[PDB]
């Protein structure tokens, strides 16, 4: 009954109905694996209990990529209808371009040839990775996140060198007019009147290195 | 008699019996609930008989999702027109103590047995995680004062599982088409609770974790899933021959995995690296977008007919499609959509337009 | 390759869905086809013991044996999975005692204990609930004796006792080719031969999926049809060459013309032994 | 089951030594074959400035040569110029000409008869066993002029660096059969030169084309040999890396099976003891 | 006469319209040489580019002002704007002067081209310089070359080549400074 | 875990002083996922590898 | 492994030992033949990871 | 010789053996490193072949016969 | 496998800086001066950060 140890526990994290209050409890159970073995007993127990999964890679963690999210394994089939609608339309592009970057660097590590279109998505996906790094104890509001994802997948952060993007996405949030984030937080959505405006305010950005 | 499910790997390599016991094996996030919901969405809506969903030891979120989704589809109607519903839910989910999960599959079985015996008609019994019945008896039997069996299970595993499973049958008075998902612990098929379940099932659908990590969804292992309908006297000659040819290509590719890993692709023979290319084509082609997965994928679901599957896989087997890329086969319906996706992805490498088409610079008011 | 005499015990060991029950059913159907062409002192009466199977599978086999015509020679002792563990434990002994009537009256018998692993599982349950102390894989101590005292009853008798015979075909299912498990090693140790089927040869198209290396028959070619013996040593020898000059056949580039003839000749022989089911030759 | 993994671990751990050894061996061969290649690179230049470089000629008879490797652990090098020789044989063949195909290296005769069986007429091999000399390349050249073509096409991989091997096609024309005809530019481009031979211009051009074919064959099979060594050094370093990764996953899975084995037999011993005590 | 403009410029055309697009157009030996023959310049006065070549060595890439080459019609000398000449060389000594100093190699025989831009290309097979030849085994070889007259014309030509090489190697080993 | 924790949890910094423990770590069967190092490593704050 | 090469009796030469393999007991010219055979077969077993 | 350890033998052996055994065990440390590498003896560097030949000399040197201690 | 002069000059500087880092991590110990003579040196933290 070690499955019942956690399923009795993690089923109490619910979103209640309106007739009971509409209150909610969101859980984050933490499992420590041994050698990246997600096929352990307790790990596969809780994987078949929880809704999603945030898999933190130990080889991404020593290459400086922190939070070391295994984007291929990290899933969450319950938050899709629960993301910020401004982020839902700009990070639908983010996870697919990181998929191609996961396809190129997993076969073209030999240095065989540069197809010069797969070579484009290698240093595009390297820019989306460095855009997704984050320091510790410094959370970002969701509006200042979805502009930094807007600034990168729309190519405004293109030809910035990959060791500048930590300093460059700090340049994006600092220089863009703070009234942009107030419209985006309140609509919850990058409206047609705003992405035409937010594309403008990203062209007026002193990116480092030029 | 066959049950066409719309799923390519199921209809080709392990066809389901209309009136038989179907098992979906796999552990912890391989996709045997999305497979059971696609089987509900395809088979149960085009069935005519009644359905019984017995949720044994599963998420309560999933049971509420199925109840609300079945209210929207009219399969479950509320209030005054309730009697025109087509499904009974019996829920013994994973928050229940081990006495309740060990006996809720029997309750759902009884609700199915009444329709089979007394009403005398063909029903569908979807049991999500029949492994939780075995597990709940394994939790109880430590306290009933018994010597434990192998890995830690009860000594009466095979007979408990057998006495439950031998009631889920087609008889002369009715039919029960049983689709049961079976969890495997630690992705080990040699665990006694899946290894005992293997004998009670007509069609086995083994979902593996590595095929899911390759992106191929539904993650059905084609070299570990079987059927008693895969017989040339049941499904025909060309269907059985196409299925055996696909399995021969996949086995010949599985035997080449070590030297491809450690020596490289560049050192096989020409027929070997033709086999590798055709196998990488039919691995992608066995995947399919599901109509119940279109809310978290974005691709529309693709019901494939059985003749479309046989025709497309015969085309890949004979060599009519050695010219297309591999990713033309990834997540498509049938052999027309591989060519549509081929021109859709080879117009994409030519997709470079002039002047960026702005019409945004100083839009007037 | 694995010739079988009247009175020996030939294990059919394999994984799941590899062809074990298929070889057993072909063996029974062929005795139906042979009993019409032989006198009454040469006939073989089959007994099929189904331990731990479904009732649907057993009903399917009975329907098959009536459509072929094998039920005028076949008994079926079926202890299915819903039955009690003492019934599944005692059903091979029941079937062997119903088959020993033919061994003891000078006739000939063919007993097939399908899923002898399931009989061992029923015996383990029945002995764990009787508080007998478990052993390896929680099996009893005498799970070897359980199978040895059953499989030793298959014998070719002397002419004083009638000259009868009982041929046993126990079936043991393994777990991913592990024949080092407890019951697998016990029944490999008991029986004369073994017909080892593979799940990797099964998906190469080789059906029946017989592993021609590990398949042994310790009656030897002493119990082989003559003429088949005149071709069988040659077929064994070329298959032995074709097996060993393989694990180099991936490099089809360098034509060697001495190994390559052996490779394509063994390919002719390996494609020869493929066979559709439910039609014994 | 738990022992076969211990033998598979030792097998992969030995493959990760053998491939590292022959990576070092191919590196030692490459560093001293590059010395001979960049010295052999000089003599090909006076012929390609004296006779030009005309690949797309109207030869009515051609001899194509695919210069491949002998040892076949090179990594897609030999099939690369097989693709190139089936691309250049589908570039000159449009007028109904005779083509003879020869190959230098055993990986040429095993990959050229698969794409084309009838025009392939000769297989030179065992070239790189001792070393590659000019007497050997000239003997190969004389056996090429046992046929009487109007052109010769050499296909080889040129050692640009230890990373890049650009597949070079090299062309030689028969002297007054095609070489004097392709030089006629409202007169001739060869009349500026004053022949100081013992005999007439056709004989000195015959000797010059034989010498040009010899030096481009020698340089071709030197460049291809050391680019073979470089692709083997790079192809056994993507091989020992993958054999280290496979060994690491095998060791992790073996340790999981080891721990599960000790727990399994321990639990069975405990169950057997509690069934008595 | 000029009715087939072949070349690497034009092979690219017929190749690109007839070969599969995964292969780029293969390289050619003219892409690796910088110095042509009919082009402008590379004389500039007195010293012209001399390229001494063997298959196994490059012996001179430096600019020299005069070269003394042993042609089959005698030792000739190549000054700066010399007439273009494809000259077959017999066994003899090649003298590459630059001033007071000069490099004297005895070669084995093989052509030497002078190009219309003044580029001189000596192309021999074995260039065995004079301070590494022995003066003792030359007579031991030309003794047999003088004696042996076979029945076949092939070894007759080989013996005539033998005596014309060894006799020239005589004259350039006693009279050295 | 409870025996190792009851040992290693007394090695802390209080307000009055601190204990800093340097512990030699043996790894059984060269397996870092064996429960004795995998339980011991949850307490360690630094590793000092002395190599030959 | 000796048996599926067809060699009968399938006696492993590099696992069968005797106390009669002293040079004092069976003499030196027998013991040297046996030790040379075992040396040759063991070196072939070492070379089989290349020549296969 | 690579797996057999003695954690006493630092200053617990014969001094005439200690003069030589450090070199002997460091020459064998290179031979065990290059031995399974260069099983073939065809295409070899002039430094690796020398420690291979030295390790093959020391290996046949250390083996001795039974019941005759030296 | 290739040679010391194979690689670049910035690789020469990486080799030189790392070889003088590998020696600067060495330290004479005050307890080992009884059998090595040379006195040991307690290096502060503010000195080793600046030195490296
Ligand atoms: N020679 C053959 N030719 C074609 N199909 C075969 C052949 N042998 C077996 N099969 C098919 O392969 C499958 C093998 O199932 P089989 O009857 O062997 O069950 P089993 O392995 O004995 O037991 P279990 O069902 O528990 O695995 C069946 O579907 C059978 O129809
Ligand atoms: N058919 C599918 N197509 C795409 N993704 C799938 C599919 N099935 C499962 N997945 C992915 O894997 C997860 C597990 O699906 P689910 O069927 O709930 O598995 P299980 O019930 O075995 O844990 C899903 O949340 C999704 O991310
Ligand atoms: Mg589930
Ligand atoms: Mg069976």
């Amino acid at each position: 009954d070690v499955f019942y140890l956690h399923s009795r526990l993690l089923e109490r994290a619910a979103k209640l109905s309106k007739e009971l209050g509409g209150g909610s409890l969101t859980a984050f159970p933490v499992i420590e694996t041994q050698a990246g073995d997600v096929s352990a007993y307790i790990a596969t127990n809780v994987i078949s209990i929880t809704d999603g999964q945030i898999f933190l890679e130990t080889e991404l963690f020593y290459k400086g990529i922190r939070p070391a999210l295994n984007v291929g394994l990290s899933v969450s089939r319950v938050g899709s209808a629960a993301q910020f609608p401004g982020m839902k339309q700009v990070a639908g592009t983010l996870k697919l371009e990181l998929a191609q970057y996961r396809e190129v660097a997993a076969f073209a590590q030999f240095g065989s040839d540069l197809d010069a279109a797969t070579q484009y998505v290698l240093e595009r996906g390297a820019r989306l990775t460095e855009m997704l790094k984050q320091k510790q104890f410094a959370p970002i509001p969701i509006e200042r996140q979805t502009v930094a994802v807007y600034a990168a997948t729309k190519g405004f952060l293109d030809k910035v060198r990959v060791q500048d993007i930590v300093a460059a996405e700090e340049a994006v949030i600092s220089q863009v007019n703070p009234a942009v984030f107030k419209i985006l937080k309140a609509n919850g959505k990058i409206t047609p009147a705003l992405d035409a405006h937010l594309k403008a305010e990203l062209r007026k950005v002193k990116l480092p290195g030029a | 008699e066959i049950l066409v499910t719309g799923i390519k790997v199921v209809d080709l390599l392990a066809p389901y019996q209309r009136g038989g016991k179907i098992g979906l094996f796999g552990g912890a996030g391989v996709g045997k609930t999305v497979l059971i919901m696609e089987l509900i969405n395809n088979v149960a809506k085009a069935h005519g008989g009644f359905s019984v969903f017995a949720g044994v030891g599963e998420r309560t979120r999933e049971g509420n999702d199925l109840y609300r989704e079945m209210i929207e589809s009219g399969v479950i109607k509320l209030g005054a027109e309730r009697g025109n519903s087509k499904c009974t839910l019996v829920y013994g989910q994973m928050n229940e103590p081990p006495g309740a999960r060990a006996r809720v599959a029997l309750t759902g079985l009884t609700v199915a047995e009444y329709f089979r015996d007394i009403e005398g008609q063909d029903v569908l019994l979807f049991v999500d995680n029949i492994f939780r019945f075995t597990q709940a008896n394994s939790e109880v039997s430590a306290l009933l004062g018994r010597i434990p069996s192998a890995v830690g299970y009860q000594p009466t595993l095979a007979t408990d599982l057998g006495g439950l499973q031998e009631r889920i049958t087609t008889t002369t008075k009715g039919s029960i088409t049983s689709v049961q998902a079976v969890y495997v612990p630690a992705d080990d098929l040699t665990d006694p609770a899946p290894a005992t379940t293997f004998a009670h099932l007509d069609a086995t659908t083994v979902l593996s974790r590595s095929i899911a990590e390759l992106g191929i969804y539904p993650a059905v292992d084609p070299l570990d899933s079987t059927s008693r309908m895969l017989n040339p006297n049941v499904i025909g000659a060309e269907h059985y021959n196409v299925a055996r040819g696909v399995q021969k290509v996949l086995q010949d590719y599985k035997n080449l995995q070590d030297i491809i890993a450690i020596l490289g692709m560049d050192e096989l023979s020409e027929e070997d690296k033709l086999t590798v290319a055709r196998a990488r084509k039919i691995q992608r082609f066995l995947s399919q977008p599901f109509q119940v997965a279109e809310v978290f994928t974005g691709t529309p679901g693709k019901y494939v007919d059985l003749a479309d599957t046989i025709s497309g896989f015969q085309g890949v087997l004979t060599g009519k499609y050695d010219d297309l890329p591999e990713m033309a086969f990834y997540m498509v319906g049938d052999i027309k959509e591989v060519k549509e996706k081929a021109d859709k992805m080879a117009k994409d490498i030519a997709s470079r337009k002039e002047a960026d088409n702005k019409k945004v610079s100083e839009e007037l008011k | 390759l694995v010739p079988i005499g009247r009175g020996q015990r030939e294990l059919i060991i394999g994984d799941r869905q590899t062809g074990k029950t298929a070889v057993a059913i072909d063996a029974i159907i062929h005795q139906k086809n042979c009993n019409e062409q032989v006198p009454k002192a040469q006939r073989v009466y089959c007994v099929y013991v189904a331990v731990g199977q479904k009732r649907s599978t057993v009903a399917q086999l009975v329907k098959l044996f009536t459509q072929t015509g094998a039920m005028r020679y076949t008994i079926m002792v079926s202890a299915t999975a819903s039955d009690a563990a003492p019934l599944q434990f005692l059903a091979p002994y029941s079937g062997c005692a119903m088959a020993e009537y033919f061994r003891d009256t000078g006739k000939h018998g063919l007993i097939i204990y399908d899923d002898l692993s399931k009989q061992s599982v029923a015996y383990r349950q029945m002995s764990l609930l009787l508080r007998r102390p478990p052993g390896r894989e929680a099996f009893p101590g005498d799970v070897f004796y359980l199978h040895s005292r059953l499989l030793e009853r298959a014998a070719k008798l002397s002419k004083e006792l009638g000259g009868g015979s009982l041929t046993a075909f126990p079936v043991i299912e393994t777990q991913a080719g592990d024949v080092s498990a407890y019951i697998a090693t016990n029944v490999i140790s008991i029986t004369d031969g073994q017909i080892f089927l593979e799940t990797e040869l099964f998906y190469k198209g080789i059906r029946p999926a017989l592993n021609v290396g590990l398949s042994v028959s310790r009656v030897g070619s002493a119990a082989q049809f003559p003429g088949m013996k005149q071709v069988a040593g040659t077929l064994k020898l070329e298959l032995a060459q074709y097996r060993e000059v393989a694990a180099f056949a991936q490099f089809g580039s360098d034509l060697d013309a001495a190994t390559q003839y052996v490779l394509e000749r063994g390919a002719r022989l390996t494609e020869m032994l493929k066979q559709k089911q439910f039609a014994p030759i | 089951s738990n022992q076969a993994v211990k033998q598979r671990i030792r097998a992969i751990k030995n493959i990760g030594k053998i491939t590292k050894a022959m990576k070092m061996v191919a590196a030692s061969k490459m560093k001293n074959a590059q010395i001979a290649v960049e010295q052999s690179r000089g003599l090909v230049d006076p012929f390609v400035r004296l006779f030009g470089d005309f690949p797309a000629v109207n030869s009515n008879k051609s001899v194509v040569v695919a210069v491949t490797s002998d040892k076949g652990l090179c990594g897609g090098l030999n099939s690369n110029i097989t693709k190139y020789t089936r691309a250049t044989l589908a570039t000159t063949e449009s007028e109904g000409k005779d083509v003879v195909v020869v190959s230098i290296g055993d990986k040429g005769r095993s990959q050229l008869t698969r794409i084309e069986s009838q025009r392939y007429q000769l297989a030179i091999a065992d070239t790189y066993k001792v070393r590659v000399t000019f007497g050997q390349a000239s003997l190969i050249v004389e056996e090429l002029i046992k046929h009487n073509p109007q052109s010769y096409q050499i296909l080889f991989n040129k050692f640009r660096s230890a990373i890049s091997f650009k597949p070079t096609v090299a062309t030689i024309l028969s002297p007054d059969l095609l070489e004097k005809q392709l030089e006629d530019v409202t007169g001739n481009s060869l009349d500026a030169y004053d022949i100081e031979a013992s005999h007439e211009r056709s004989d000195v051009l015959r000797d010059l084309t034989e010498f040009h074919l010899g030096v481009t064959l020698y340089n071709a099979m030197l460049e291809n040999n050391c680019s073979e060594h470089a692709s083997r050094m790079s192809a056994m370093e993507n091989s020992t890396k993958s054999a280290g990764e496979m060994l690491g996953k095998l060791t992790l899975d073996y340790n999981r099976k080891r721990q599960a084995t000790i727990t399994t037999e321990l639990i069975e011993i405990i169950a057997g003891a509690s069934a008595l005590m | 006469e000029a009715a087939a403009p072949a070349g690497p410029k034009e092979f690219t055309e017929v190749w690109n319209k007839k070969a599969p697009s995964t292969l780029i157009v293969p390289e050619f030996p003219s892409n690796y040489t910088a110095v042509k023959a009919v082009g402008e310049g590379q004389v500039h006065g007195d010293a012209f580019p001399v390229n001494f070549y063997t298959p196994h060595s490059i012996l001179s890439q430096a600019q020299k002002d005069t070269v003394v080459l042993p042609g089959v019609d005698g030792y000739f000398g190549v000054k700066a704007s010399h007439v273009p000449t494809i000259a077959q060389l017999k066994p003899g000594v090649v003298e590459l002067h630059s001033g007071a100093e000069s490099e004297k190699f005895f070669v084995s025989g093989g052509f030497a081209f002078v190009h219309p831009n003044g580029v001189t290309d000596i192309c021999v097979l074995e260039a065995a310089t004079l301070d590494q030849v022995d003066p003792a085994a030359v007579k031991s070889a030309l003794a047999a070359a003088s004696a042996a007259q076979p029945t076949d014309e092939f070894e007759q030509a080989a013996n005539r080549a033998a005596i014309e090489l060894y006799s020239a190697l005589e004259s350039a080993v006693e009279a050295k400074a």
